[PDB]
DNA sequence: CATTTTGCAATTAGTACTCTTAGCTATGAG
RNA sequence: CUAAGAGUAC
DNA sequence: CTCATAAATTGCAAAATG
């Protein structure tokens, strides 16, 4: 019912001017804030002390904070973040990336 | 804390 | 289910956790009042069985914290007895496909 | 002593060499480097078992590379010296120092510090060679060394064995 | 030009991801530096004529990487183990995802 | 010619795993202790040996390798040094977690203070995430200040049971400062915990307590949060006048000098601590100069310092300001104009900026002969190229290079030559709020100094031309091109997801003219009728029948408008009070691509959901939006020239 | 390997071509091309690397195999050649 | 800060809905799996009308006279009439119809008609009439049989989850459910035969038009929907008694404790 | 696991421990796990031998000391190329220290090695070294000391000996 | 058993252009 | 060269 | 005479009592 709530103000919000968004980019939205089990605000207080990587996490705000926290806990981030792949300079798994193209032998030749 | 983030406390 | 009127004194709620398998929950009777499930916000929820459980995570793939939390203090898990590791679904209707099923674990 | 193991090799081909004969050059390619060649994990690596089909897998191209890169498994036969072993060989030097003793693909060292006091080297016969007052061991001649000591090289895998022991000489 | 962080994102959402790895490596700062598979960290002494990687501390010449990070995040990492943090790069999954 | 090949295997990072540098792991990756606090020799010509910038860290000048890995400063990663430190120190960054660690361990045996048989720590250790264990065992033993030799039973609370507890008493422990000072019960005891007493105890913390507490055994150990032997980043991490970290490193070894003479020769123990507080003051703002209550250690210039800190947080950090976002090469900026005569995916460039910007081609058999031209061409004339880069990777510039004759080009080689047409380049206006502010255009080479773009695409990029500046970055590859092209191309992007409905429309003079030419008496004639006819691409060479025959033909306008949309498009919109006959002309009945009713006008061609665009957008595909918006475009805008729009101060007067 | 790889015969997606997928696959394509690989479709005249390997893919003429990764590090080999290219 | 925040959000393979921890955000994407650039504003028929308007619009009977067919406007039109079979067929149409129409109707409580969905049936129909000339006087060639058939069919055949198990199969009736009351909203046996007057050929050719568009409309699995919503959010913000824009997009996001206008609505 | 640095315990065939890439079980490249087999002299041979064989079959469709040398000298410079120095050098070493002559003969060694019930490394060293009593075979390999029988051994390497020809 | 009360700093649209100034001051001593 | 500052464009 | 140094969010542990 939070997510509901949720979502009708952040409608309201976007047709209060008259513009439109499609619902799905507003679900998405709440979803993301309330998939938690609560109101994860959208602040460094909030979805950026989840533990979903701390090169990620420190990319948004509180950077050296984050940085020695992962030291002292000894963090393992696994680099399946878009930030993580762009710090490191390597095909975040998005979009194109979100696969791997390989080569079959056997058809190669059945064309000839 | 701090301030920021008096003391605690003061 | 225990029920009571106003509070319950704070050297009554550390004995409240019995001895296994029996649990005891508390309700306000003021928090009593009106159903919430009632609610048009408020989706279908459906205690899932061990079973139901095992063939979501073998389906989705899932792992235990891969899913869609809920608190095990959330109005509708009190309401439904939700122990931590039990997933509910939620139906829900939606405006883009008529029904959609949602799933989310206790913690 | 002989083994056989299952290695896993990666190889980068280029774009131009994708054509119908691939597994071929995959084929070759895994060989004249593995081969007769020397790891330090390993020791020796000398052939490769079951080559009429080789597992290859697919290959991966490199984003912005175009190169695959494959991951070939294969079953290769290795020989690893192991510490305290007893091996037969075949003499082929001796020095000041000690004897070489041919141990498959190896050279096995023994020093003059790790044979009987009865033994000892005289450089007067042609060529020279190590005498004692019961056998002589001499080039091309069959001894059973035991190895107590190796050192993990990778191009080159050194053991270091003796004769000290009983029942341990020319056969 | 500046191609700041909401161009990146655009070029998320446009889901282009090697077009956004050529902008932040190719066209920006490529830097190929060394690692050993031991401890993720830079401190791999290598001489590419002699064709020669070791690590100091690990005692291994065998169970060396080479990555290709921003030149940027090389600085990063340096001045991380500078402040007593160690960003150990490994080039392999110790866990299921 | 970039980085010279090497034998290591090539690798992508997988897991980066954090943690804290052992003092051991210090000494042993250190390849040069630093001892002396000058960076250069007497003779000034050399970097001193010992000092902060020995060679063996990393050669400081272009002509010199570097001591260590015999790499000049382009290869040269930069090898650390250490400082072994006369005495002990906090880390700045971990001084709280340090003290909640000591306030959750015995500060006399070295034991956590409530093991599993107190009643909530088996709900504490249930905890999973090290982050949420350590929370829970800290607000549970930050109230118990005793280490607790004997407890009562967990089976009843009649007999004792003794664990490994040496009995003292916890303090209260609170920071002044960069120092933590313990107030002891009264048999109050304050004194401050010196940073050697807190590292032994630290030591002396078991494995599986401090790993309860969320440290690891092999990774980070809460010792090591106490600093003994400071790694000294190469002057690659401060190139230098010299850099403020520099300085930093001069002012922590004088410090370590000056304690370390103390020591040595005998003072008194005041001397001492004032030593030992210096020392923690300056690594503090070494590592962090922006610690509240303390003053700023201030630079020689009488500025703060630049602390390793200050270095990485912020816009202009190394993670917001270098890694999040970079400046990049291959990229344009300039005033934008608009241009009606150039389609919707088209995008002018000046020629100085296609002479600049460059793409590299591989020399390929089947573009051998253009590269060849434009490499005979050169960089001073349009089209042609700028550099040829060979199989050996050495570099030949067109300038200086045609005294050595032609360049017989290979197979394989990349001839990195001017942007021509057709060239798919991501094309941006900042701030660029959302995805379609970023689109791929193709480039129309142009003789003058502006950007030029269709009047619809300014409306995704919010763009006027009143003097606004845009960006275009040039794909340096096959793969960016491709996927540039294929996912990011303006006809993909007409239709926006962000509302499902295109974000592009006719705007401007156009939209007006397009009113204008579909009113009910616009009438034209023949000439005028041929010439926009012409003016459509697309046109399949018949002259439609006019809507009058006799005695004068005459086509309307929506006749003519009715060439440029394509066949096969019905649309009917009905607006406000229109009936199937439009006594208003109001409303929109397209059949087969005739616009059989209504003024073609913002609800029709704008971008709107419903509209034309969607519509010929959903059936036809992008490709054919895009061929509708430049003909409706070429169309409307000859009859607006040919016809003329003005406004003035009478429009204004009622 | 063996537990990740689903078997072709129970792949549980959908079996035509993502456009991230299709324009990965005109990307790596024009680029071997770009690098002289061989060509498995006759030319009618074109040059540009990556109308080449739009011509290859009208036809179903790339040597490619999609691997698509779920979630859990699972993933399914869909070879480009039974992958069905609708947009 | 909600690009930050959504930067990780990515539609998988599996068509869920998951940030870079793997966590499912939603098990499908947008709950019905469409790509947002695929979806056109539709009228949904069965909800709107009234119960007797409703009947005349859809309710076919063969054995009564007011809500009977005109013979005309099919093929078999004197035939069909007084058979059993077919009686059926046209009963659980309208019963379907019937339970669409509530379903909609609780879907909705204001019983808003036009809806954003993903294939626009209407062009297609539309497509056809100018395709195979439908002259509106000649009488059908199509049969009740075939018609029903074949919406049956295509509604299986709108895959959006290609799995082979009970819980996916439950989630692809959850996804295509409203699609599919649209559908037989649209391609009901009145509306076909005497609306619409589709012939059998004309009448595959939209049932495989609408199945390849429902095909292509459905989220391509890599797609960054994270930054999509994001930014498709935000671009409205800098466009901008109760607060609003800008100010309650910042209390919403900050979610905080006080905000400026509290206000509680009770009916 | 990842553990930075690495303390292991020397390797001692002695004490068995081979490494810990050579432990008893070892996944196959099916992912299944098998004995990790020790090839003895002889039988090492003769695998060598049916590999370089079944390769120049493979390329054709695509007993004495002496004659024995000149017959696999002749295959091996016939089925592979260059850098065969330690491939020539085990080869020889192999033929010169040749155990057993043909298939029978080693395959009622090794199944006679497994009813023994032994380790694998414990059986092909058995099989390698031409021992002739029970204590020589005791001091030659520790790793038997407090395993198997004195009088049982005895018998085996009797048999052994007995199949020792040429 | 029940309240209760208190003191404040860091972080917060994108890019992009031009120009101007300044880099421990003064004093001791070899 | 770096840093600080001022003014300015959209 | 010239080099060396003097808006709005957060995030609580005390200390006192009857
Ligand atoms: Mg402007
Ligand atoms: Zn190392
Ligand atoms: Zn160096
Ligand atoms: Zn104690």
């Amino acid at each position: 019912a939070g997510r509901a709530a949720l979502y009708k103000e952040v409608y309201n919000v976007i047709a209060s001017d008259g513009s439109y968004v499609n619902y799905r980019h507003m679900a998405l939205l709440v979803d993301v804030m309330t998939t938690q089990g609560g109101l994860t605000s959208v602040t460094r207080h909030g979805f950026n002390r989840s533990n979903t990587g701390a090169l990620m996490r420190c990319s948004f705000e509180e950077t050296v904070e984050i940085l020695f926290e992962a030291g002292a806990s000894a963090e393992l981030d696994d680099c399946r973040g878009v930030s993580e792949n762009v710090i490191l300079g390597q095909m975040a798994p998005i979009g194109t990336g979100a696969f791997d193209v390989m080569i079959d032998e056997e058809s190669l030749v059945k064309y000839m | 804390t701090x301030p920021g983030v008096t003391x605690p406390g003061v | 289910i225990f029920v009571y009127q106003n509070n319950i004194t704070p050297s009554a709620m550390k004995l409240v956790p019995s001895i296994p398998p029996a649990t005891i929950e508390t309700f306000n009777e003021a928090a009593l009042v009106v159903n919430i499930t009632h609610h048009e916000l408020v989706p279908k929820h459906i205690r899932l069985s061990s079973d139901e459980k095992r063939e979501l995570l073998k389906r989705y793939r899932l792992k235990e914290s891969q899913l869609p939390r809920i608190q095990r203090a959330d109005p509708v898990a009190l309401y439904l007895g939700l122990k931590r590791g039990e997933v509910v679904k939620i139906i829900r209707k939606s405006e883009t496909s008529g029904r959609y099923a949602s799933y989310r674990i206790c913690m | 002593m002989f083994f056989i193991k299952d290695l896993s090799l990666n190889i980068t081909l280029h774009p131009s060499f994708f054509g119908p004969r691939m597994k071929q050059y995959l084929k070759t390619k895994l060989l004249e480097e593995v081969e007769g060649s020397c790891t330090g994990k390993f020791g020796y690596i000398l052939c490769v078992l079951d080559y009429d089909n080789i597992d290859i897998q697919r290959g991966r191209i490199l984003p912005t590379d175009g190169s695959a890169e494959f991951n070939v498994k294969y079953r290769a036969v290795v020989f690893k010296p192991f510490k305290g072993e007893v091996v037969d060989g075949t003499v082929v030097s001796c020095s000041q120092h000690g004897f070489e003793v041919q141990v498959g693909p190896m050279k096995v060292f023994v020093t003059k510090h790790l044979m009987p006091q009865d033994l000892t080297f005289n450089a007067g016969s042609n060529p020279p060679s190590y005498q004692s007052s019961e056998d002589v061991i001499t080039i091309k001649s069959r001894i059973r060394v035991k190895i107590e000591g190796c050192i993990s090289q990778v191009s080159s895998i050194h053991a270091i064995g003796s004769i000290k022991e009983d029942y341990l000489g020319a056969i | 030009l500046r191609f700041g962080e909401m161009e990146r994102d655009c070029m998320i959402a446009h889901g282009a991801a090697s077009f956004l790895k050529e902008r932040l490596m190719e066209a920006s700062d490529a830097f190929r530096v060394h690692i050993c598979g031991i401890c993720g960290l830079m401190t791999v002494i290598a001489k590419l004529n002699h064709n020669q990687f070791e690590c100091k501390g690990c005692d291994n010449k065998i169970d060396i990487y080479q990555i290709h990070i921003p030149y940027a995040a090389k600085l990063l990492f340096q001045e991380l183990m500078a402040m007593n943090i160690t960003p150990r790069l490994y080039t392999d999954r110790s866990r299921d995802f | 010619v970039g980085q010279q090949y090497s034998s290591a295997p090539l690798r992508t990072v997988k897991e980066v795993q954090f943690g804290l540098f052992s003092p051991e792991e210090v000494r042993a990756i250190s390849v040069a202790k630093i001892r002396f606090p000058e960076t250069m020799d007497e003779t000034q010509t050399r970097a001193k040996i010992g000092g902060l910038n020995d060679p063996r860290l990393g050669s400081i000048d272009r002509n010199l390798k570097c001591q260590t890995c015999q790499e000049g400063m382009n290869e040269c990663p930069g090898h650390f040094g250490h400082i072994d430190l006369a005495k002990p120190v906090f880390h700045v960054g971990f001084i709280a977690k340090i003290k909640k660690v000591c306030e959750c361990v015995c500060m006399h045996c070295g034991k956590l203070l409530l093991d599993e048989h107190n009643e909530l720590m088996r709900q504490a250790l249930a905890i999973k995430d090290s982050k949420k264990r350590f929370a829970a065992i800290w607000t549970l033993c930050k109230t118990k200040m005793v280490c607790e030799t004997d407890v009562p039973s967990e089976d009843d609370p009649t007999q004792l049971v003794s664990r490994g507890g040496c009995g003292n008493t916890q303090p209260t422990i609170r920071k002044d400062g960069l120092k933590l000072v313990g107030s002891w019960k009264k048999d109050p005891e304050l004194r401050v915990l010196s940073t050697e007493e807190i590292l032994n105890i630290f030591k002396h913390i078991s494995v599986k307590d401090f790993t309860s507490l969320g440290f690891n055994e092999v990774f980070s150990r809460p010792e090591w949060m106490i600093l003994t032997c400071l790694p000294v980043p190469p002057p690659p991490v401060r190139p230098s006048g010299e850099d403020d970290l520099t300085f930093k490193l001069a002012d922590i070894l004088k410090a370590n000098i000056s304690l370390e003479t103390l020591e040595h020769n005998g003072a008194p123990h005041h001397a001492i601590e004032e030593a030992e507080s210096l020392l923690q003051f300056h690594v503090a703002t070494y590592m962090d100069n922006d610690i509240a209550g303390q003053p700023q250690a201030l630079q020689k210039s009488g500025r703060p310092v630049k602390s390793i800190r200050a270095r990485l947080k912020g816009k202009e950090g190394r993670i917001r300001g270098n890694l999040m976002g970079k400046r990049v090469d291959f990229s344009a900026r300039t005033v934008i104009s608009g241009d009606p005569n150039l389609e919707l995916d088209q995008v002018g460039v000046p020629k100085s900026i296609a002479k600049t910007l460059t793409y590299p081609e591989v020399v390929t058999p089947y573009n051998i002969d253009r590269l060849t031209q434009l490499v005979r061409n050169g960089p001073n004339e349009h089209p042609g190229a700028k550099y040829v880069i060979r199989d050996s990777g050495d570099r030949i510039d067109l300038r200086y290079s045609k005294r050595a004759g032609d360049i017989q080009l290979q197979y394989g080689w990349k001839v990195e030559r001017h942007i021509m047409d057709n060239d798919p380049v991501l094309f941006n206006r900042q701030p660029s709020l959302h995805k379609m502010s970023m689109m791929a255009h193709r480039v129309k080479v142009i003789p003058y100094s502006t950007f030029r773009l269709n009047l619809s695409v300014t409306s995704p990029y919010n763009a006027d031309f009143d003097g606004d500046e845009m960006n275009l970055h040039v794909p340096q590859s096959e793969e960016t091109r491709a996927e540039l092209s294929q996912l990011c191309a303006v006809p993909l992007q007409i239709v926006s997801p962000q509302s499902n409905k295109p974000c592009m429309g006719i705007v401007q003079d156009t939209l007006c003219g397009i009113r204008k030419l579909t009113l009910r008496d616009t009438f034209i004639e023949l000439d005028q009728v041929l010439n926009m006819l012409y003016w459509v691409p697309d046109w399949d060479g018949v002259i439609p029948t006019p809507a009058i025959i006799k005695p004068k033909p005459l086509w309307s306008g929506k006749q003519i408008l009715s060439v440029a949309i394509p066949n096969g498009i019905h649309l009917q919109r009905f607006d406000e009070g229109t009936t199937l006959l439009s006594p208003k002309d109001n409303g929109m009945l397209i059949i087969d691509g005739q616009i059989i009713f209504g003024v073609v006008e913002k609800k029709t061609v704008g971008s709107s959901n419903g509209g034309l665009i969607h519509v010929v957008t959903r059936e036809k595909g992008p490709q054919v939006c895009a061929k509708l918006f430049g003909n409706i475009q070429k169309v409307v805008n000859f009859w607006l020239l040919h016809n003329g729009f003005s406004t003035g101060i009478g429009d204004t007067i009622a | 390997l063996k537990e990740k790889a689903i078997p072709k015969d129970q792949r549980a997606t959908t079996p035509y071509m993502t456009k991230y997928e299709r324009a990965r696959i005109l990307g790596t394509r024009a680029l071997q091309i770009s690098m002289n690989a061989p060509v498995f479709v006759d030319l009618e005249g074109e040059t540009d690397p990556l109308r080449i390997a739009m011509k290859e893919l009208a036809e179903k003429k790339i040597p490619l195999v999609i691997r698509r990764y779920l979630p859990d590090g699972s993933f399914e080999d869909w070879s480009v050649e039974e992958l069905i290219v609708d947009l | 800060r909600l690009v930050k925040a959504l930067e990780d959000i990515m539609v998988h393979y599996d068509n869920t809905t998951r940030n870079s921890l793997g966590n499912v955000i939603q098990f499908i994407y947008g709950e019905d799996g469409m790509d947002a650039a695929h979806i056109e504003k539709q009228s949904l028929d069965t909800i709107g009308g009234s119960d007797a308007a409703f009947e005349k619009r859809y309710r076919v009977d063969l054995l009564n006279t007011d809500h009977t067919l005109d013979p005309s406007l099919l093929e078999s039109g004197s035939e069909i009439l007084g058979d059993l079979k077919l009686q059926v067929l046209l009963d659980e149409e309208y019963k379907q119809l019937v339970k669409d129409r509530k379903f909609l109707r609780e879907v909705f409580v204001d019983g808003e008609a036009n809806w954003p969905l993903p294939v626009n049936i209407r062009r297609i129909i539309q497509n056809a009439q100018q395709t195979f000339h439908i002259d509106h006087t000649k009488p059908s060639d199509l049969t009740i049989k075939d018609i029903v058939l074949g919406v049956k069919d295509l509604q299986e055949n709108l895959l959006v989850l290609r799995g082979k198990n009970e819980i996916i199969q439950n989630a692809q009736r959850d996804a295509v459910t409203l699609f599919c009351c649209l559908l037989r909203s649209r391609l009901a046996t009145r509306r076909v035969l005497q609306e619409y007057r589709l012939t059998k050929q004309a009448f595959d050719w939209v049932l495989s038009n609408i199945e390849a568009q429902f095909l292509r409309s459905v989220v391509h699995p890599g797609e960054m929907v994270g930054v999509l919503a994001a930014q498709s959010i935000g671009e409205p913000a800098t466009q901008m008694k109760v607060t609003s824009g800008v100010p309650r997009l910042k209390e919403i996001l900050n979610v905080a404790k006080n905000m400026k206008t509290p206000s509680l609505t009770v009916y | 696991r990842r553990r930075l640095k690495k303390v292991e315990e020397e390797e001692n065939a002695a004490t068995l421990q081979l490494g810990q890439e050579f432990q008893l079980k070892q996944i196959n490249h099916q992912g299944e796990e098998e004995e990790l087999i020790a090839l003895n002299l002889s039988e090492a041979r003769l695998v060598i031998k049916e590999a370089l064989v079944e390769r120049r079959r493979a390329f054709k469709r695509s007993e004495t000391r002496e004659k024995e040398l000149e017959s696999i000298d002749v295959l091996l410079e016939q089925t592979t190329g260059g850098n065969n120095k330690d491939l020539k050098n085990t080869m020889q070493y192999l033929t010169n220290f040749s155990r057993f002559r043909d298939q029978e003969t080693v395959g009622a060694v090794i199944q006679l090695l497994k009813s023994t019930g032994l380790h694998p490394f414990e059986v092909a060293q058995l099989g390698s070294l031409a021992c002739d009593t029970a204590d020589e075979a005791k001091t030659l390999i520790p790793s038997l000391n407090n395993k198997i029988s004195d009088d049982e051994l005895e018998r085996i390497l009797k048999e052994l000996s007995n199949l020792e020809t040429l």
